[PDB]
């Protein structure tokens, strides 16, 4: 996970918000998979009571 | 009513610009003469005339 943070003050500034008073936290991460035996992931449906 | 008033939500608001005059002032020149002979310093009452 990478987690940028901006805690309000001069490093959140700009000509939109010259006073600087909102910041944020964003959590980005990459996520991927690799079925090499699909033969031996098995499923199985059916209904389920109330 | 005209007081700068902020939010919690800090941005594009309040803004005020500043101006900037000028004052002059100008140079006039001025002059006078007066004209006499030499029959009215070298024949004359007093001697002090100039």
């Amino acid at each position: 996970f990478n987690v940028m943070t901006k805690m309000p003050g001069k490093e959140t500034a700009d000509r939109n918000d010259p006073y600087g008073e909102t910041g944020f936290s964003s959590i980005k991460w990459y996520y991927g998979i690799l079925v090499k035996r699909p033969e031996r992931i098995a499923v199985m449906k059916a209904v389920a009571p109330l | 009513s005209k007081l700068p008033l902020l939010t919690e939500n800090g941005g594009r608001v309040n803004r005020v610009g500043f101006t900037r005059l000028s004052r002059e002032g100008s140079i006039h020149k001025f002059g006078f003469f007066y004209e006499f002979t030499q029959e009215s310093l070298d024949f004359d009452s007093d001697d002090q005339l100039k």
